[PDB]
């Protein structure tokens, strides 16, 4: 992955 | 209240990158930083393997010393994306990290075994939120506390295991109420 990362806001 | 506590640890006021010691070393737990208003880093750690089978991604501190402290609270801010919320077919999805520490008077150990590790608890997002304001967002994060003792060394390490979730770490703090 990363499938997502946390930025704020999780984006995947 | 802050008054009454030492903080042992805190990774919101580390200058520079953490450089915890991560097992394995690329490709698990990795190092993100989130820009708060004043354009300084606020220091994640983060993994989600969740489309991978058998994930085993360890995380540790460095040593922190107990400074005669038997007892200390372990305070975690944290977000995860639930299993629900990641497209894709995920069987071991997981939606919990679990927390562990090993006692040392050494302060520069290398390769900790799995197996010396003691187990604090599983951690979950749960009831308990907290706000931090950086400026463009307001990050919702859950928020634990967990206390360990009683604590016998000089110091002791922390450690963060992911078996398959999705999750970031944004601030650790550990610390002491003082008599």
């Amino acid at each position: 992955x990363p499938y997502c990362v946390y930025r704020x806001s999780w984006s995947c | 209240g802050p008054g009454n506590e030492v903080t042992l640890l805190d990774s919101r006021s580390v200058q520079g990158e953490l450089g915890w010691i991560a097992s394995p070393l690329e490709g698990g737990w990795e190092e993100v930083s989130i820009m708060d208003e004043k354009n300084t880093p606020i220091r994640t750690y983060q993994v989600c393997n969740v489309m991978e089978p058998s994930q085993n991604n360890w995380l540790r501190t460095d040593w922190i010393t107990r400074e005669g402290a038997q007892r200390v609270y372990i305070e975690i801010k944290f977000t995860l994306r639930d299993c629900n919320s990641l497209p894709g077919v995920m069987g071991t999805c997981k939606e919990t990290f679990n927390l562990y520490y090993y006692e040392s008077d050494n302060d520069k150990e290398r390769f900790i075994r799995e197996n010396q590790f003691v187990k604090i608890d599983t951690i979950a997002a749960d009831e308990s939120f907290t706000q931090v304001d950086i400026g463009d967002r307001i990050m919702k994060l859950n928020t634990e506390i967990r206390d360990v003792g009683p604590l016998s060394k000089k110091g002791f390490y922390l450690a963060f295991q992911d078996v398959g979730a999705c999750i970031a770490l944004v601030s650790v703090r550990v610390f002491y109420k003082k008599a």
